[PDB]
């Protein structure tokens, strides 16, 4: 089934790693991990001090 | 006379002499690290100041 496609699977392949570079930036809270573990250090700074 | 941070510390104060702006910093400070290749190598030493 591999080479019956091969252009088709190609041009799919193109257009998800288009599909995910625009939905990386296309919201800010798809991150959320990152952002809640350093908001977390930084509020545990900021009721430390 | 004097400003805060969000630490709510010192870092700016107004001298009452004079009209000019100052800064408060704290000066080079932290705990001392070592690097040794063992009592039953060697006897040299790497000071590290972290
Ligand atoms: C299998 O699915 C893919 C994607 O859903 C189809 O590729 C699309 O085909 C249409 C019409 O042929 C084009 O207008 C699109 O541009 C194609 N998409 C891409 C990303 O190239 C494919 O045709 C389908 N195959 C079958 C046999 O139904
Ligand atoms: C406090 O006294 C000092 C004395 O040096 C004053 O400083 C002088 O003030 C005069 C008046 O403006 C200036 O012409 C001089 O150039 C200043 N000298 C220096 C070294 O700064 C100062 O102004 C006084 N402060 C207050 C609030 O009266």
């Amino acid at each position: 089934v591999l080479y019956e496609n091969q252009k088709l699977i190609a041009n799919q392949f193109n257009s998800a790693i288009g599909k995910i570079q625009d939905s990386l930036s296309s919201t800010p809270s798809a991150l959320g991990k990152l952002q809640d573990v350093v908001n977390h250090n930084a509020q545990a700074l900021n009721t430390l001090v | 006379q004097f400003g805060r941070d969000i630490a709510d510390t010192t870092d700016a104060v107004r001298d009452p002499q004079t009209l000019e702006i100052l800064d408060i910093t704290p000066c080079s400070f932290g705990g001392v690290s070592v690097i040794t290749p063992g009592t039953n190598t060697s006897n040299q030493v790497a000071v590290l100041y972290q």
